């Protein structure tokens, strides 16, 4: 929670707003860099009538732990592996987002640091 | 034989009352240190939060210039 | 197909039946309120397979089984509608309202008016089964004035006396206030999507939808007690305690908890509305659970409790989370109830002494409501793994890891503390202590009746938050990555509460004598608000 | 009942005033009317405007839900007074600071409200990347066009 | 029908904190006459009341004991 | 709940309160022992006697009649007339 | 002071007048004098009868008419077997592994 | 201020209600039962400290002091008993007080039920209404003349007469009905 | 030294703060035995009716009678025209109404001023 006093407190040129970001480009400091990879086929589910917040790039695991939960009925608690999984592949989803973050932040370091040599300089 | 009120001290106990309050009461202790040591997660975290300033500037892409 | 619709509709036609019965007599009966209690029994043994069906697949349909009216573009159809919300509401509501009338034969087994009591209890939970079956408005419309007027005559119920007519119509007029907005919502979305029907509502999916949204929440401040129209749940306490364990705990209030709950879909796409529910509903825990801090009728506190419970399930349905909400809703009911049940039994045993001053010992004097209460009050608070752990905590944790008012947030969690704090009060001066009450000591719990309706809900304050959040399928993504300083806000802040009102709790025994200053005034007071509006408004 | 106890007009000869005291059953010198500009009370007693709450409760009452004895002359709003409704009992606090505590404490929680919806609170994280278009066609896009292409990529 | 009463001689507050009360007055001269009156809420079957953290922790010796059996009992059942 | 008292009852718990009490001697207290003249009690004390069985009994007693109950007679008679014993 | 003679005398005489009542207020051994007048049936008449008539009318008369009971379709995983069409449907990718 | 009987209340009942007044009030501030009991020893001597004052003004000047100390050290919420007037269990038990007269008005099929009950009513009847007049004749005589000064009423005086205006005092219904 | 209670007229004085509670002048004896004599003398005239076994009906109250007839039956006769009984005979009787008059005049023309101009979002709206 140190980024709200960072951008509310100190100086808010540094800090990257939430609503409106990457503001840069997905290959600036990236040579090759690759495209995300989808698992979930759509038409599948489009049939497993997922929840569009929940359609994002990690799905697949979570209609493995549905067709578990579904099919170990009445055993309600024998899907802990599928649910483990997913909730780990959520975690990486959100370190993901932790360094797009991070990038941005060092990005508009890397763009303060680049406007005072050019005004020292010039 | 019901529970005759009593003056100025302590009333009449059943055995039953207290034996099952006392159950109720090892049942909730067993449940809270039997899912404290099963889950030991929703309460402490499931997962390790990562530190973002130790990254590098390799994995993130950043060019020094 | 043909299981789970007609089990559907026998849940409801087996709660109409006694009514019929009540109203088809002519001898005295033999038990009429052991007929109710074992038919809202039956009752919920009937709506467990739909219940089940529905954990196994998620089979949901709709029963629009009679065309009742076809105003030109408007086809009014008895519709029902089986989905996750009624799926799992309607087995809470009648685990509790059978736990409340088992509770009912005891407590209200002196009255000769025992069958008006169960008939009005039972038409009470009939039009919450409306309310909370509804596919259109107008039905849902029906339950709505329906627990509206349940409320009214089951609060003025000892109707001799003058502040419970008092209570019930300030109940009425403030349920009104509410309904202004209904209203609005309703004539919005006739003229603008010519629907009662929430199918069409959800599909044709208005983006200019401030002025309904604005509708419901005025209808959910009339209904769940939020602030600027709170002070009619304070007021209906007056009624019997079944009255304000039932409806004012766990049934009626929860209804416009309930509506904006029903109407996800809408305030997904608002960000306005969310931050309207948001800041209103901080606005709520925050003043009725600091309010609860200096109170000392019993039913007071415990109606303060549920207030700002509803404040925080208004809270999470501003942070678009409303699957928590409703699973906040389906744990509170649990708990809440039997600490009204409690709360009663502590009643009844101390001849009608409803004020925590002239109570205590009653430790090993009442051990099991004790035990009961105190499992009840850690439920509430949010002990770790107990049933109030399995939403309120995961509420925290979706407060915090999201783009959210601050200020709000900040409320949610002093709001938290509160609860701990007046969970504490309740424990010190109820159960621990001295015993303060006169000297002809009747204290008395060896009722089966009261036993086992204490019981069946210590059972799911025990287990059913475990076993509704395994049972439901995940409509949401948890958000199960965060700092540990931002896991561990809900527990650090609640037990920071603890140990700061045990410091309030053990000032009481040091013998110093303070003035009380603007702060114990103003809340004892009932923040000042109780006070002009119910003289000033009504005298302009 | 007859014509002389029912209420007639404003007494104006103070021998009409105490004949009206007489007939509204008190005293002559307690006996005080409304002011005559034409609002229609006659003759009819202003009594001190105090609700029914600050009556002695534990007095035998001729009406002890109302809390009033038989002949005494009501107050002109007796159906206003009564203990469903608007009161006049003495509060602790003073009503001047009631309004002061509750308008401050209204206005300022609204007003932290406001600045910290100004000043929202959020996670170090992006946005949620969604699949096929940023979900295209799951969010009600027509399958006769074809959108900008949304690809996210690996970090 | 007939209820009988208990000592009313018994009741002296040797042990209680009108002892306590009865000294804070005698030391500036005063006296307490209602202590007998008082003495059968700190006596007999409602004395020495549990504290907060002896309330919460109720019942905590044998679900403590019920952990240890089912735990040992599943550690021994995986193998 | 809430026994059924007799006067006998009645009488034994307003005698038990007045003789737990420091300022009455329990073998010259009887039915008929005024409190300002066969007691020699203040005024104060009546407050305080009355107060006593407010907090015995669970109810309140009026002023106009705390003020005139001078012998625990008219205790017990007055408790009998709130509360309509011997049916 | 206390009350005057008058006062008690009144009360003494109210007093027996009131307890005189009450005690006539008790009942008689033969008050009242009435006037001259299946283990499971709860499980038969209010369970498997409605469910009878409820079942009657939801199938002959409710699904009779269009859209009335309307269901929604069952969710389809990779890895179903339709019993309608018989199609067992094609199961997803190998994953990109994590652990 | 407001009495049935006098028309005052005297300085030593102002005392005795301001007294007994701010011990609940004090009760209501101090909770538990040891420290409310040295507090009420505290004012029970403060009250004893101004007893012997023989200065009627003065008495009347320290009285409104003690009103402005009994105003600025009072409860928001005082205790107040159940059945007391502002409790939460007053006027409860109104709707079940049925008045006597309403007994008058059955139906003989359900006055049989009860044949005892309604066979002793009417000798109540009777007793009430050949006592009336003798208690009329005895209160326009023992009543002076310009009505009743006080509300007390005087009690009988014959062996075998009735007080004055006593039968819904004595038929009046009970606190638990 | 100590607050002092200020009244309002919707939580007056008590009786305590008063000060002609603290009067023991004669008047106020003379007052207090005069009231006690009117009442208990209504209380007499009351009760004697009131327990009088010939009657069965309604001990009429001229009192309620008087307030009755006072809330209905004495509102025109005494009805003067001057300058404040008209002055909110016409602030309060036709002020509201030009009020909501140019509210909802304002309101209709926006709203028929954006229909005609084919701008008001009208789309699924055929029930009116
Ligand atoms: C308890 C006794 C029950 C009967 C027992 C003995 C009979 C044997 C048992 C089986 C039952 C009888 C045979 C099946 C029933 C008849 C089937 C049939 O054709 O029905 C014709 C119709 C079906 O409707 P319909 O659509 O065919 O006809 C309506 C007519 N038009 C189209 C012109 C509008 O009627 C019914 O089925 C009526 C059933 C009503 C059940 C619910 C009543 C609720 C009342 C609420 C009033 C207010 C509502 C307001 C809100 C409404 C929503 C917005
Ligand atoms: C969940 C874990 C709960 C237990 C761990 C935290 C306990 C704690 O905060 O203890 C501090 C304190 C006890 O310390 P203290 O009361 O000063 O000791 C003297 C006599 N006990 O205070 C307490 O123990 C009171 C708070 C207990 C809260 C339990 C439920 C959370
Ligand atoms: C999302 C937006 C949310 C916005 C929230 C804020 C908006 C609402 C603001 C507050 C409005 C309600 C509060 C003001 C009126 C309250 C009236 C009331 O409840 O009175 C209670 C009173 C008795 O209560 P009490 O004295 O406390 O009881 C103790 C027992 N003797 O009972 C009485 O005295 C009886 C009174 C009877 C006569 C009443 C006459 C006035 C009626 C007023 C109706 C108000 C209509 C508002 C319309 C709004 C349209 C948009
Ligand atoms: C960075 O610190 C921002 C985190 C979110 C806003 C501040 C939350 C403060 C309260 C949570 C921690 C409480 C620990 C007792």
């Amino acid at each position: 929670g140190a980024h709200l006093a960072r951008r509310y407190l100190g100086d808010a040129s540094v800090e990257p707003e939430p609503l409106r970001m990457p503001t840069f480009p997905p290959d600036y400091g990236f040579p090759e860099r690759k495209e995300r990879e989808m698992v979930a086929t759509q038409q599948e589910m489009n049939d497993a009538q997922l929840v569009l917040q929940q359609r994002d790039y990690c799905a697949h695991y979570l209609i493995r732990f549905l067709k578990c939960k579904r099919d170990s009925f009445p055993n309600f608690l024998a899907c802990k592996h599928e649910q483990h999984d997913w909730d780990y592949c959520e975690h990486l989803d959100y370190v993901k987002r932790m360094k797009e973050f991070e990038r941005e932040r060092r990005l508009l370091q890397r763009k303060k640091r680049r406007e005072q040599r050019e005004a020292d300089m010039a | 034989a019901h529970i005759e009120p009593r003056y100025r001290q302590f009333p009449q106990l059943t055995r039953s009352q207290v034996i099952q309050a006392e159950f109720f009461s090892a049942t909730m202790w067993f449940w809270i240190l039997w899912r404290f040591w099963h889950d030991s997660d929703a309460v402490l975290g499931h997962f390790p939060y990562p530190d973002p300033s130790q990254w590098t500037d390799e994995e993130l892409g950043i060019p020094p210039d | 197909m043909n299981l789970f619709s007609s089990l559907t509709l026998v849940t409801l036609i087996l709660l109409t039946m006694p009514i019929a019965a009540i109203n088809f007599n002519t001898h005295k009966f033999t038990n009429y309120p052991l007929y109710v209690k074992t038919t809202i029994s039956c009752a919920f043994i009937t709506s467990m397979i739909p219940t089940m069906m529905f954990i196994h697949t998620g089979q949901e349909m709709i029963i629009s089984n009679w065309h009742w009216l076809t105003i030109q573009t408007l086809k009014l159809s008895l519709s029902f509608k089986m989905d996750f919300f009624s799926m799992m509401f309607v087995p809470v509501a009648l685990f509790v309202t059978w736990s409340i009338m088992e509770f009912s034969m005891w407590y209200m087994h002196s009255d000769p008016n025992i069958n008006q009591f169960f008939k009005y209890l039972l038409l009470f939970l009939i039009t919450m089964l409306i309310l909370v079956t509804a596919n259109n408005l107008f039905q849902l419309f029906i339950g709505w004035e329906g627990v509206g007027i349940m409320s009214f005559l089951l609060i003025g119920w000892w109707y001799g006396r003058t502040d419970a007519n008092t209570a019930a119509l300030q109940a009425i007029l403030y349920n009104r206030i509410g309904d202004i907005g209904f209203i609005l919502a309703m004539a919005w979305f006739l003229i603008n999507l010519n629907t009662w029907d929430l199918q069409q509502i959800f599909m044709l999916n208005p983006n200019d939808s401030n002025l309904p949204l604005m509708g419901l929440i005025l209808a959910a401040t009339g209904k769940s007690a939020q602030f600027g129209l709170h002070p009619w749940l304070p007021s209906a306490m007056e009624g019997p305690t079944p009255v304000s364990a039932l409806l004012h705990s766990s049934t009626m209030v929860v209804a416009g908890i309930f509506l904006l709950i029903r109407f996800y879909p809408l305030t997904e796409n608002n960000k306005f509305g969310q931050s309207i529910m948001l800041c209103l509903g901080a606005m709520t825990t925050l003043f009725t659970a600091m309010c609860a801090l200096t109170q000392n009728d019993i039913k007071k506190i415990i109606a303060f409790s549920t207030s700002s419970q509803l404040g925080l399930m208004m809270v999470t349905i501003g942070i678009n989370q409303p699957h928590l909400a409703f699973l906040h809703i389906c744990t509170h009911a649990f708990f809440k109830a039997m600490l009204f049940m409690c709360s009663g039994s502590i009643i009844h045993s101390l001849n009608d002494e409803q004020d925590i001053r002239k109570m205590g010992g009653l430790f090993k004097a009442m051990p099991f409501t004790t035990t009961a209460l105190i499992i009840g009050s850690l439920a509430l608070t949010g002990m770790p793994f107990l049933t109030g752990f399995y939403s309120k905590d995961l509420i925290i944790e979706s407060a915090n890891t999201s783009y959210t008012n601050a200020w709000a947030l900040l409320m949610t969690l002093v709001a938290t503390s509160f609860t701990a704090i007046y969970s504490t009060r309740i424990i010190f001066f109820a159960l621990l202590g001295q015993p303060r009450f006169p000297t002809l000591i009747n204290i008395n719990e060896n009722n089966p009746f009261l036993i086992n309706s204490i019981k069946r809900l210590l059972i799911g304050s025990l287990f059913a938050g475990f076993i509704i959040s395994n049972n439901i399928p995940p409509m949401t993504i948890p958000q199960m990555t965060m700092p540990h300083y931002l896991k561990m806000t809900a527990l650090t802040v609640t037990i920071l509460g603890f140990i700061l009102a045990l410091e309030i709790s053990n000032t009481t025994h040091y013998l110093k004598f303070n003035y009380p200053s603007n702060t114990f005034k103003f809340s004892n007071l009932l923040g000042y608000y109780p006070t002009i509006m119910h003289r000033l408004t009504p005298y302009m | 009942i007859t014509k002389d106890m029912l209420p007639g007009p404003y007494p104006k000869t103070p021998e009409e005033r105490a004949a009206a005291a007489k007939k509204y059953n008190m005293r002559v010198e307690d006996y005080e009317p409304y002011p005559d500009d034409g609002m229609g009370y006659g003759d009819y007693p202003k009594l001190p405007d105090r609700s029914q709450q600050e009556r002695d409760p534990w007095y035998d009452w001729d009406h002890p839900d109302l809390r009033l004895n038989w002949g005494e002359p009501m107050h002109w709003d007796l159906d206003m007074y009564i203990r469903n409704r608007v009161d006049t009992s003495p509060t602790p606090v003073n009503w001047n600071l009631m309004c002061k505590h509750l308008f401050g404490f209204v206005a300022f929680m609204l007003f932290m409200f406001w600045v910290g919806e100004t000043y929202p609170t959020y996670q170090p994280v992006g946005p949620k990347q969604y699949p096929y278009n940023n979900l295209y066609l799951e969010r009600g896009g027509d399958p006769n066009k074809e959108p900008e292409p949304v690809v996210h990529y690996e970090i | 029908s007939k209820m009988e009463l208990p000592d009313y001689k018994q009741w002296k507050i040797e042990g209680t904190p009108l002892e306590t009360v009865q000294e804070k007055l005698a030391a500036r001269g005063l006296r307490d006459p209602w202590g007998r009156n008082e003495a059968w809420r700190y006596m007999g079957g409602f004395a020495n009341n549990v504290s907060f953290v002896g309330a919460l922790l109720k019942g905590f010796k044998w679900g403590f004991a019920a952990f240890v059996v089912a735990v040992g009992a599943e550690y021994y059942l995986e193998s | 709940d809430a026994p059924p008292l007799t006067l006998e009852g009645i009488k034994d718990r307003v005698l038990y309160v007045l003789k737990l009490y420091d300022k009455i001697d329990p073998e010259k207290l009887s039915v008929n022992s005024h409190f300002m003249k066969d007691l020699g009690l203040d005024s104060l004390d009546q407050v305080e006697i009355i107060m006593a069985m407010e907090d015995e009994f669970g109810f309140e007693i009026p002023d106009i009649d705390a003020e005139k109950l001078m012998c625990p007679q008219e205790i017990v008679d007055y408790i009998a007339d709130k509360k309509d014993v011997y049916e | 002071s206390g009350y005057t003679p008058d006062e008690k005398l009144r009360l003494q005489q109210l007093r027996e007048l009131r307890r005189r009542w009450l005690k006539d207020q008790e009942l008689s051994p033969r008050e009242p004098v009435l006037p001259p007048r299946r283990h499971s049936i709860f499980a038969f008449t209010h369970v498997l009868i409605p469910v009878w008539i409820i079942h009657y009318y939801l199938k002959y008369h409710v699904t009779t008419k269009p859209y009335t009971i309307v269901e929604k379709k069952p969710r389809i995983f990779p890895g179903d077997t339709i019993l309608e069409t018989g199609e067992v449907i094609p199961p997803m990718k190998e994953f990109p592994d994590q652990h | 201020a407001f009495l049935p009987s006098a028309a005052y209340l005297t300085h030593q009942q102002k005392v005795l209600q301001l007294y007994k007044r701010a011990l609940r009030h004090l009760e209501s501030r101090c909770v538990h039962r040891d420290k409310y009991r040295y507090f009420a020893c505290l004012l029970r001597a403060r009250f004893d400290e101004h007893k012997n004052e023989k200065d009627m003004v003065k008495a009347t000047q320290l009285l409104r002091e003690a009103e402005k100390e009994f105003w600025h050290g009072q409860h928001p919420q005082p205790y107040i008993f159940p059945e007391s007037p502002g409790g939460t269990s007053y006027e409860r038990y109104e709707c079940y007080k049925v008045p006597e007269w309403c007994l008058d008005d059955w139906h003989p099929s359900e006055k049989a039920m009860y044949p005892d009950y309604f066979a002793k009513r009417e000798q109540w009847k009777k007793l009430r209404r050949e006592s009336w007049e003798r208690e009329v004749k005895q209160l326009q005589e023992e009543t002076p003349v310009g009505g009743p000064r006080t509300e007390a009423l005087p009690p009988a005086r014959k062996q075998g007469d009735l007080p004055p205006l006593w039968w819904h005092i004595v038929t009046r219904p009970r606190e638990r009905p | 030294s100590f607050p002092k209670y200020e009244p309002s007229r919707l939580a007056s004085l008590p009786t305590t703060l008063d000060p002609a509670e603290y009067d023991i002048s004669s008047e106020t004896r003379k007052a207090q035995a005069e009231r006690l004599a009117i009442r208990s003398r209504l209380k007499r005239e009351y009760q004697l009716q009131y327990n009088d076994p010939s009657r069965r009906g309604v001990v009429e109250d001229p009192a309620l009678i008087r307030w009755t007839c006072a809330r209905s039956a004495n509102v025109y006769p005494n009805f003067r025209p001057n300058t404040k009984t008209s002055l909110l005979g016409a602030l309060f009787g036709i002020g509201p109404l030009i009020f909501w008059y140019y509210v909802f005049k304002t309101d209709r023309d926006r709203k028929e001023k954006l229909i005609q101009e084919g701008k008001l979002d009208r789309t699924f709206n055929i029930s009116y």
